[PDB]
């Protein structure tokens, strides 16, 4: 039971991660468009979920320029990569194990 | 909002969104030939070697039935005056027949293999 | 070949050799003493046939 | 430059029939038209070089040698 | 505000900032001159540039900070030389969006053949834009990309009063 | 297969093969099985099976 839960519990806190990553990717891209409807629908939800994140770092990056921040970009790619490993190669022969994710 | 000076000529987004269609369905065109509503696309009519061989052809008829000894005429050129070796006296026409296969083309694959 | 193999691809090192000397194993529970040092799952033999087998898969 | 350079390069009669008749054996108007060209490119590197040894070389050879590697 | 056209050294220096996207995308070239020949021009003509655009790790990243500092808010420039330069600024963030894609690719799409259409097309579209550009910019005239050169002209007002 | 220019490009009837054959360069699974290097993302005793049953499916050794 607890390994099946386990790699449950991990296959879908990587599914989520990944589509965080993919709100965040949305963010930058629409924050080079300037005349956009942010209050509209859509936008209204995609701000809503990355509300609070972007919320949390807004005093860190000083207001040199208002126009944009990649910041939790490297942030959450770090923090995935973290999850990869937290949780060139040289070997002996070419390992087959380095195709798997 | 400021674009240029507008002496400088601007060129729209309609000619770059033509060119790229047009280039990608070229492409397209050329891997598959007879889906193009069942036919294919090609780029000229005629073969400048045929055309040059038919016209050659009504050329030297009609000499002949005026009276004359016939004349061929050379895609490239005639032949230069000179004494050391047969290819460098007809060289220009011997640089056009050299030229045949890739004048007729294509260079990309005539048939679709699927990797 | 050993010859075609031999020239297509090399190791090209960069970081010393990748082989070295082996270790022979005993078990716990002829006139040659055989090697022992590839009955292991890590070994470079068992590396050499998983990568075979995920090949043909 | 090219007229210039022309002045310089462009023979006359004499010089052809020169670089004629000793290259060859035979006067000129009595050749294949690649092997005429050869007399008047003769001709006409004779005085680039002379033009060179009489007029650049005569006054720039004062010898201050140095300056070797 | 300088208004005036372009002139040769521009030219030829905008043209040398049009070649780092093709740079940072010509990996995938042998996916599409396989099925076109014709093109097998271009597997070639990029080695000096690639050479010299990763002699320091850092190199690129203080060429964007060396245009965008001294090329695009400097108002003494003409401003086509500076739209130039703000469209390859722009194409190499659009090729690096696309490096930033294929690594995310998912295991069972990368083995398959649709990865290798992938590969063609990431290098065909950055290759389309690239001599587009490169056309225009010989001319000495404005292109207009959609999408993209909208951004590339309020880019250039905002970091022209980037000062006051 | 780096010391050569391993790809196959190449016209009308000047094609030439010599130990990288016609096979290797355009065709197939060695094509597609030469070019694995850029497929790396940049244990080995019970996952390698389990992963290889779960993701590539075939029933001449799964089934
Ligand atoms: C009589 C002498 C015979 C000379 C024949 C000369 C042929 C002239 C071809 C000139 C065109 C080549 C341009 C020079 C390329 C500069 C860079 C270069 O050297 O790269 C050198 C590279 C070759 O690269 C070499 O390749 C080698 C492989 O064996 C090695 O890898 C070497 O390291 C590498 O340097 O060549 C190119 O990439 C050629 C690209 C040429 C295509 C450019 C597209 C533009 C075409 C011209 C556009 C015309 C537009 C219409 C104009 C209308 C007027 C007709």
């Amino acid at each position: 039971l607890t390994s099946v839960y386990a790699r449950t519990f991990e296959r879908a806190a990587f599914g989520f991660a990944k589509m965080y990553l993919f709100c965040l990717f949305m963010r930058v891209l629409l924050s080079w468009f300037p005349s956009i409807d942010w209050n509209s629908q859509p936008w209204a939800f995609l701000r809503l979920i990355t509300e609070p994140y972007l919320q949390i770092y807004r005093g860190i990056l000083p207001p040199l320029f208002g126009q944009l921040d990649f910041t939790p970009l490297f942030g959450f790619l770090i923090l995935q990569d973290v999850v990869e490993l937290m949780s060139s190669m040289f070997w002996t022969t070419t390992d087959i194990m380095c195709y798997f994710d | 909002v400021y674009k240029g000076p507008a002496s400088i000529p601007h060129a729209s987004a309609e000619v770059f969104g033509a060119f790229f269609l047009a280039t990608n369905t070229a492409l397209l065109a050329h891997m598959f030939p007879g889906k193009l509503f069942g036919s294919e696309l090609h780029v000229r009519k005629w073969d400048p070697d045929y055309l040059a061989s038919c016209c050659n052809e009504q050329g030297m008829r009609r000499e002949a039935l005026s009276g004359k000894k016939p004349n061929l005429w050379l895609l490239g050129g005639g032949p230069r005056l000179v004494n050391d070796s047969w290819e460098r006296m007809w060289w220009n026409n011997l640089h056009w027949k050299r030229w045949k296969v890739p004048r007729t083309g294509p260079a990309f694959p005539q048939d679709m293999y699927w990797q | 070949t050993l010859r075609w193999r031999k020239t297509l691809y090399v190791a090209s090192l960069r970081r010393g050799f990748r082989k070295k000397s082996r270790k022979q194993r005993i078990l716990v529970m002829s006139l040659i003493t055989k090697p022992t040092h590839s009955y292991t799952v890590l070994g470079k033999r068992a590396s050499r046939y998983r990568h075979q087998i995920y090949k043909d898969v | 430059t090219v007229a210039a350079g022309a002045a310089i390069v462009v023979p006359s009669g004499k010089q052809v029939e020169a670089a004629s008749l000793d290259i060859y054996g035979r006067p000129p108007s009595q050749l294949l038209p690649n092997e005429r060209r050869a007399a008047e490119f003769a001709a006409g590197h004779r005085r680039w070089k002379g033009f060179v040894d009489n007029s650049i070389y005569s006054w720039t050879r004062t010898l201050p040698g140095h300056d070797n590697p | 505000r300088n208004e005036g056209p372009m002139t040769w050294p521009w030219k030829l220096m905008c043209a040398i900032l049009y070649m780092l996207p093709w740079v940072d995308v010509t990996e995938k070239t042998v996916y599409f001159v396989e099925r076109f020949p014709a093109f097998v021009w271009t597997e070639y003509f990029s080695e000096p540039f690639e050479h010299w655009y990763n002699i320091h790790e850092y190199a690129p990243l203080f060429i964007f900070f060396a245009t965008y500092l001294g090329i695009v808010r400097n108002k003494k420039i003409p401003h086509v030389a500076r739209y130039h330069v703000m469209m390859g600024v722009m194409l190499d963030i659009v090729a690096m969006i696309l490096i930033v894609t294929e690594e995310n690719l998912p295991t069972g799409v990368l083995w398959t053949p649709w990865s290798d259409l992938f590969y063609a097309l990431m290098f065909w579209f950055i290759f389309l834009l690239v001599i587009y550009c490169l056309f225009f910019c010989f001319l000495g005239w404005y292109c207009e990309i959609p999408l993209i050169s909208e951004g590339v002209y309020l880019q250039i007002e905002q970091a022209e009063q980037l000062g006051q | 297969l780096i010391k050569y220019q391993a790809f196959d490009a190449s016209t009308y009837d000047q094609g030439v093969y010599d130990f990288l054959t016609i096979e290797d360069l355009n065709y197939g699974f060695d094509r597609f099985w030469l070019r694995r290097k850029m497929r790396n993302h940049q244990g080995p005793r019970v996952e390698f099976f389990r992963i290889l049953f779960e993701q590539f499916y075939h029933p001449n050794f799964h089934d």
